[PDB]
């Protein structure tokens, strides 16, 4: 599992 | 793009948005920024919202050829997966070559200023997942370059539970457990970030509560998948 | 470039970006398999079909999005607004009416004509009407009429073709019922041909539906889903 | 809602 960066959202 | 109106630009950029056309919406802002005028903060949305889905297709492409090509470890997934590379490192310079031709240099406020180095850490480190040797070393300092100079500001002129601070220090601790092989590093500074946001979450603006508590959430996810 | 690659290597390609999601790069290796001249084979129509169904969906999907915006804001008629997405509108019609052209091109210049069973003749019969369909969604005037009538001349072979050659339960021949079913009603405005024909389909399917192979079970039984779906929409 | 076509499926 990959870590989680900043999503691409509003 | 030279011959349209930025405002044109703009309204452009946001349909292209409405319509999931991201290369053309990316295409759009990167007209808007030269223009010569800094961005609003809904305007480097639209810039960011663009180019991440660009890459963020090419990213998982790679990742998917460069999986079959391990696995399969004749010459088509290598090449296949050099061409898509190519492609991802093109979009990556581009957007590193906006930042250091208008966006950085460009910046007033400490947010902005934050929020572009930021991204030129993220563009850096995408360009860091698919490099190997000599340039990959190069690269990977140039990501921690410009996230840790984002970090310097941010900690002087940007409380603690700032959206822009928590995702800068959210994808820097991916960073350091991703690319730079420094998973105590990712850990405490995950965890520092977390406490010292929820520490001062009660004096955060609702207008960016939403944002930030995701960022918060995010950086428990991670403290909890690496340890 | 792809005029001297290994037929072999640009079909392995097309596999390869169909796993990636790339399904332009899907595309143009399924245009360089099909300028090798040689008959395609079944999964290689499947590679044709995915590919170009992905580029012209998200298209058309893109061209409803703004042509939706560009009729709200001429109808609202303010005095500053609508340039800009009427523009845009155009600009990904091009690119939309550039992809049918190419997948056109392909089937006029080369899988037609060279088609050696029914079967196949029939796929790309049916493909070539789906091309002009779809641009005949964005097609004004007299121009839309002559697209109009060339998808239903494409159409009605590949009916003809398949009421003589195929069972009334092969996928092929139930995607093109359900296909032209649909031009018949969306484009041709001719919801009693759309009915009928869809009604006629789905009938004549269902009664020979106990002979089927296992093979081809769980494909035509979705057609025959969404030809009921289509009916209970229409009436 | 539009008429449904033959999906985009193998
Ligand atoms: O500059 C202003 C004000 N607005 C532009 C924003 C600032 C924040 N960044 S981000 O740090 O990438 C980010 C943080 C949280 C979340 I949820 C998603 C993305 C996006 C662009
Ligand atoms: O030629 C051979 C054997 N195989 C290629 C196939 C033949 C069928 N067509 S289709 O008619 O578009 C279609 C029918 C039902 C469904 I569910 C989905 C698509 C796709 C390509
Ligand atoms: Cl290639
Ligand atoms: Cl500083
Ligand atoms: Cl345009
Ligand atoms: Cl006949
Ligand atoms: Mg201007
Ligand atoms: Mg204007
Ligand atoms: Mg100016
Ligand atoms: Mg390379
Ligand atoms: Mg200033
Ligand atoms: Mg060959
Ligand atoms: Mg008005
Ligand atoms: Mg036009
Ligand atoms: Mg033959």
């Amino acid at each position: 599992q990959r870590s989680t960066s900043t999503p691409n959202v509003h | 793009m030279g011959s349209m109106e930025r405002a044109s630009l703009i309204q452009k950029a946001k349909l292209a948005e409405q319509a999931e056309r991201y290369e053309d919406m990316a295409a759009f802002m990167k007209g808007a920024v030269e223009k010569g005028e800094e961005l609003s903060c809904e305007e480097r949305n639209l810039l960011s919202v663009a180019y991440k889905n660009v890459v963020g297709g090419q990213r998982a492409a790679w990742r998917v050829l460069s999986s079959i090509e391990q696995k399969s470890n004749g010459p088509e997934v290598r090449e296949y997966r050099e061409k898509v590379e190519t492609e991802l490192q093109g979009v990556c310079d581009t957007v590193l070559g906006l930042l250091d031709s208008h966006l950085i240099k460009e910046a007033g406020d400490a947010e902005s200023r934050v929020f572009y180095l930021k991204m030129k850490g993220d563009y850096y480190r995408y360009l860091a997942e698919v490099a190997t040797g000599d340039d990959k070393k190069r690269i990977i300092d140039s990501a921690r370059s410009a996230y840790q100079e984002a970090m310097d500001i941010s900690k002087k002129e940007m409380p603690p539970t700032n959206p822009i601070r928590l995702g800068l220090a959210l994808n820097f601790s991916v960073f350091h457990y991703e690319i730079a092989n420094s998973p105590e590093e990712a850990i405490s500074l995950a965890k520092t970030t977390f406490d010292e946001a929820m520490a001062d979450l009660h004096t955060l603006s609702e207008d960016s509560y939403k944002d930030s508590t995701l960022i918060m959430q995010l950086l428990r996810d991670n403290l909890t998948l690496w340890t």
